[PDB]
């Protein structure tokens, strides 16, 4: 189990950081 | 061998020929007809709009003269292109946009010799703020009283691009004629140097609006600051402290914390900034 | 499939050509959907009689063609027959699509009994019901090639009307969906270049069926190449679809292309590029698409 | 929504009566009921038989029940391209034929840990181990708490555990029961 998480933790790391650019992304775009 | 959903293609300098035609006679309810050309069977253009010469009458069938738009469709045919009308327009800055008494029987006599007609409504008056509430309109046969208007088929853009307000579908719509949706025909070698002549200037890009009226600037809006926030030391010194979530939330000023404390602030930051690194630039730029 | 199939031939013999090319596969299949049935009938009258004179046709028979699809049974245009024929130009065209969606699957017993209505013989002035047939040919027999990719190659090659030419070529094209052949090829290119402004959409979903996952050297420029000097935008629509199906899964081999279509300034292109994007990337956490797909959305 | 019963989530009859509300509904716009007349026979799909699924069945994933749903996305454009959402629709059965043609009906059960689910009956309002046949359909997430017959001595060979179609290592003599309407 020791080697499945770690690559879990991964991708929840990755999948997080398209997501806080994204809403810093928008927030930007949207005070237009 | 029915309509289902048409699409009115403008130009841009068919636009400006209309609010500017319309603009010109405000209280005459100005009257031109309308040239394009049929590309297919549910997709219209329409690139050329030209003015008519206006009557006694006014909005009717009687102030087209027949002479004078052949005389001056002749004339077309060599510069520039030739083509056939598709329509006509009108202004009725009373109101906004329905079709008048004799606007439907002049609209009979256009889609009973050219084919469909349609006919475009422009509000002079109404097109101020930054919106124009421009419209156009196209009228059903009364054949169809046992079948439902407007027969769409296979289209879900309808529900876009207006809905019909009650100022709308009490005159005619939707038991006489039907609205149309029109989009803007923008491409390149139109529009950036549209911008680029418009908002835009050189020389005014790196001036320094001198420092009289400029300092002076920054003296009349720090006493109004100061006096918000005194009043902003008053409230936050008060504290109501019984019952704080409903007394606030009843009692809302929406000028006192932060409405009128950031506002002129932020102002007077980015202005100073951008006149002293303009100030900057050109010290370092001339020697 | 249809390269170890090739490979295979290079009885035990004849019955391991007929379980890796699927027939009975369809047939215990459909001998499941002719046994097992739950579908009422009540529900579907009363959504019938609160059905106003407006455009409602269409939404009732394509709603018992999802509920009856595969079930292969004839009770709606049976019991009211002239409340379907009632409304025109296109409910007639919907129906008869829908007549095929309930017989999914049949692969020789539609095609005898819609040889009762030939595209010659229905009616000489109604092509929504012989143009909405050769569409329904082709939804039944789709991934199944032979002669009905021949046979409806015939028929295009000798077409009467435009209204035809859609669901001609929206039958051959799911009949040779992923087939790649050069004959439904060149056909489908030379009908876009006919310049006919009603029959793009139905060409352009047509090559992108031929052609899916396939990223031919010179189709993806033919379709770029065309779609920049027309006049229509249903002929943008129509190759939209199409550029976007030609890929599909390519996963690093669209990356310039993905790019060419979204620098330019076309709405359409810009839209038909993240449908290229989207296809190209399936069950991938690449987390570079996904940020390059929504700093392009917002 | 898709083959889903009450036991599965609560809101398949909250949502039910919200599709009958606005299509029995007169004040409506038709893009509306539009919606709700579509809502019907997505639910009720191939009389709960056929469900869609971009995933097959170990691990690759189908190109025509793409094709299906991305031409189906197009629907605001032309209305027939909705005819294609078909392609995706995958069977739910579980037909144990061994050989080509040899359909034995043999009758296996599960093992639920609540009651009975799966295949609801139509409506007219104006024990956890029942045995199934062959041609029978089964609930996509049932597939794991099944139980092939051992007290019968007729046991496929690949495990039963995954929706789909399997054979039947016959090892007895004299084999019977083949029908087929
Ligand atoms: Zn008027």
């Amino acid at each position: 189990d020791l080697y499945s998480r770690y690559k879990k933790l991964q991708q929840e790391l990755e999948f997080l950081e398209v997501q806080e650019e994204y809403i810093k992304d928008e927030q930007k775009n949207l005070k237009k | 061998a029915v309509d289902t959903a048409e699409q009115v293609y403008i130009s841009s300098l068919a636009l400006l020929k209309m609010l500017k035609h319309g603009r010109a006679g405000v209280p005459m309810e100005v009257m031109g007809l309308m040239l394009g050309e049929f590309v297919d069977d549910y997709t219209v253009r329409v690139i050329d709009v030209f003015a008519m010469p206006q009557s006694g009458t006014g909005v009717s069938v009687e102030a087209v003269d027949p002479v004078f738009q052949a005389k001056m469709l002749d004339m077309l045919k060599q510069t520039g292109r030739p083509e056939m009308v598709v329509g006509w327009y009108h202004s009725h800055p009373g109101f906004g946009c329905w079709l008048s008494g004799v606007d439907i029987n002049t609209q009979q006599s256009f889609e009973a010799l050219s084919e469909r007609a349609v006919a475009v409504v422009v509000d002079p008056i109404q097109s101020v703020k930054g919106k124009v509430v421009i419209d156009a309109f196209r009228l059903i046969n009364a054949n169809m009283m046992v079948l439902g208007h407007e027969p769409r088929q296979t289209t879900s853009n309808l529900g876009h691009l207006n809905k019909p307000s009650i100022q709308a579908l009490i005159h005619g719509l939707n038991r006489h004629y039907y609205s149309i949706t029109i989009n803007y025909r923008k491409n390149e070698l139109e529009q950036k140097m549209l911008l680029n002549l418009h908002k835009k200037s050189w020389m005014e890009g790196l001036t320094l609006q001198d420092y009289s009226e400029h300092c002076k600037h920054n003296e009349s809006v720090v006493k109004e600051m100061l006096e918000l926030a005194k009043n902003y030391n008053k409230a936050v010194e008060e504290e109501d402290k019984m019952t704080p979530e409903q007394l606030a939330i009843k009692n809302v000023g929406k000028q006192d914390p932060k409405r009128h404390l950031e506002e002129h602030v932020d102002v007077l930051m980015t202005s100073n900034i951008v006149q002293c690194l303009a100030a900057m630039l050109d010290t370092v730029v001339f020697k | 499939l249809s390269s170890v199939i090739q490979n295979l031939r290079t009885d035990q013999t004849l019955k391991m050509i007929k379980i890796l090319s699927g027939e009975m596969a369809i047939e215990l299949h459909l001998q499941f959907l002719i046994r097992n049935n739950n579908t009422d009938l009540m529900i579907l009258k009363n959504t019938k009689d609160a059905v106003r004179n407006s455009v409602c046709h269409t939404a009732t028979v394509i709603a018992n063609s999802f509920m009856h699809c595969g079930t292969t049974s004839d009770q709606f245009l049976r019991d009211n027959l002239e409340w379907l024929a009632r409304a025109t130009n296109w409910a007639k065209f919907t129906a008869t699509a829908s007549l095929g969606v309930i017989h999914k699957g049949h692969e020789k017993e539609a095609l005898q009994l819609m040889a009762t209505y030939l595209p010659k013989d229905t009616s000489p002035g109604s092509a929504y019901q012989e143009g909405g047939g050769l569409y329904a040919l082709g939804l039944i027999h789709a991934n199944h090639g032979g002669d009905i990719i021949d046979y409806l190659l015939n028929q295009l090659k000798n077409a009467s009307n435009d209204i035809v030419r859609h669901g001609g070529s929206l039958g051959l094209g799911l009949a040779a969906m992923g087939t790649a052949r050069q004959d439904v090829y060149d056909l489908l290119k030379t009908n876009l270049y006919q310049d006919d402004a009603v029959t793009g959409e139905a060409a352009g979903l047509a090559l992108g069926l031929v052609m899916l996952g396939s990223k031919n050297a010179q189709a993806i420029e033919d379709m770029v190449g065309y779609a920049q000097e027309t006049q229509h935008e249903k002929i943008l629509r129509g190759l939209a679809v199409g550029i976007a199906l030609v890929m599909y899964g390519r996963m690093e081999e669209a990356d310039a292309l993905i790019e060419s279509l979204c620098r330019d300034k076309d709405p359409i292109l810009r839209r038909s590029g993240m449908y290229t994007v989207a296809m190209a990337y399936c069950g991938s956490g690449n987390n570079k698409a996904i940020r390059r797909l929504l700093h392009v959305a917002v | 929504m898709i083959q889903q019963t009450e036991i599965t989530c609560p809101k398949v009859n909250q949502f039910r009566q919200l599709y009958s509300k606005v299509i029995n509904d007169k004040h409506d716009d038709v893009m509306a009921k539009f919606g709700a007349i579509l809502a019907q026979g997505i639910l009720d799909a191939g009389g709960h038989n056929v469900t869609i699924s971009l995933q097959s069945r170990t691990g690759h994933t189908h190109m025509p029940s793409v094709v299906g749903v991305l031409v189906f996305t197009q629907f605001w454009f032309w209305f027939p391209l909705s005819h294609f959402l078909s392609l995706a629709y995958t069977p739910t059965c579980v037909i144990g034929l061994n050989k080509d043609l040899k359909m034995p009906k043999v009758q296996y059960k599960s093992n639920c840990k609540p009651s009975t689910f799966a295949y609801p009956a139509p409506l007219e309002v104006p024990p956890n181990f029942q045995l199934l046949d062959n041609p029978a359909r089964v609930m996509p997430a049932q597939l794991k708490v099944l139980t092939m017959p051992e007290t019968c001595r007729y046991q496929p060979f690949k495990p039963l555990s995954i929706g789909g179609i399997i054979i039947l290592k016959d090892t007895s003599e004299d084999i019977e029961e083949l029908v087929e309407p």
